[PDB]
């Protein structure tokens, strides 16, 4: 692929990204910065503010867990629509398409969650709410450990200042990972990823002349995302082993079943 | 011998 083709690929992905994900980083940061004509998000900072704000957005910890799970389920659907737009993806063996989503969806979720985060909290419900980092961390033992690792990642990731156009290609790169366990036919997948990484390299050079080695920095984050999944899974294990009325949504259940 | 599509009914459905 030569530059013109790489640029066309980047725009193709950006447009499908815009059609697949309702809340972009652009909108999100505008809200976070207060640089929108929109009314400021409702702030959830405790149990009272949560119950109270449930008009635009069991025990508290579990209500928050269920809200997050509802959102994850919707995010998986959005990511699946995006994947199907990546040139070459739907021509792959259907079983490999399933594998790539199975492993890729949570990594993408955390990537996009960063767009919604600052060091103080996170936008929820289409950006209509803002749940504080401190509040989440105060959740009783098991539950207070879930979001914090994502905040820590987001703070460092957000320092790279990527925009939606950069992110479109990055997310495609992550989806087209040829080393997912159980792939039937790696070559076609790695071929596509090769094109995407080329498009990403060019995108970052053009869009961020100031960030020397940004490509290299961003590549290292792909591996950070994998560790986040590992830790998250271990925490889900504790919820499974020692919790009351705790059950995952069937889509989440099939994603986590025999994951690694 | 159960394929990926066979053990991920929802994802398979989403992909269709
Ligand atoms: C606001 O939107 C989101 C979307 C995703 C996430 S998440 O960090 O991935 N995350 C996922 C789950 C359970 C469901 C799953 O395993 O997918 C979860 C539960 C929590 O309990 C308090 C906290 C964060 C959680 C956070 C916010």
């Amino acid at each position: 692929m030569e530059s013109a083709d790489l640029r066309a690929l980047a725009k193709h992905l950006y447009d499908s990204y815009i059609k697949s994900f309702p809340l972009t980083k652009a909108k999100a940061r505008a809200i976070l910065t207060g640089k929108t004509t929109d009314k400021s998000p409702f702030v959830i900072y405790d149990m009272n503010s949560l119950m109270m704000g449930e008009d635009k957005i069991k025990e508290v910890a579990i209500r928050i867990f269920q809200g997050c799970q509802f959102r994850s389920v919707e995010a998986v659907q959005e990511i699946t629509e995006y994947a199907k737009s990546i040139p070459g993806f739907v021509n792959l063996d259907l079983n490999d398409q399933v594998t790539l989503l199975k492993y890729g969806v949570h990594e993408i979720i955390y990537t996009m969650l960063a767009s919604l985060m600052n060091k103080d909290g996170v936008l929820i419900s289409e950006g209509q709410g803002f749940m504080t980092r401190e509040f989440l961390k105060s959740l009783r033992k098991p539950f207070g450990d879930f979001m914090e690792p994502k905040f820590e990642f987001a703070v460092k990731f957000n320092a790279l200042e990527l925009d939606d156009s950069d992110l479109a290609i990055f997310i495609a790169v992550i989806i087209l990972s040829g080393d997912r366990p159980g792939l039937l036919n790696v070559k076609p997948i790695e071929d596509i990823q090769d094109n995407l990484l080329q498009a990403l390299e060019l995108q970052l050079k053009l869009n961020h002349p100031e960030s020397s080695q940004l490509f290299a920095k961003l590549l290292q984050k792909m591996t950070d995302l994998r560790q986040i999944v590992t830790e998250h899974v271990q925490l889900l294990q504790v919820i499974k082993k020692t919790e009351t009325d705790m059950s995952l949504h069937p889509l989440l259940q099939e994603i986590y079943k025999d994951l690694y | 011998h159960s394929s990926l599509t066979e053990r991920h009914k929802i994802l398979h459905r989403l992909l269709q």
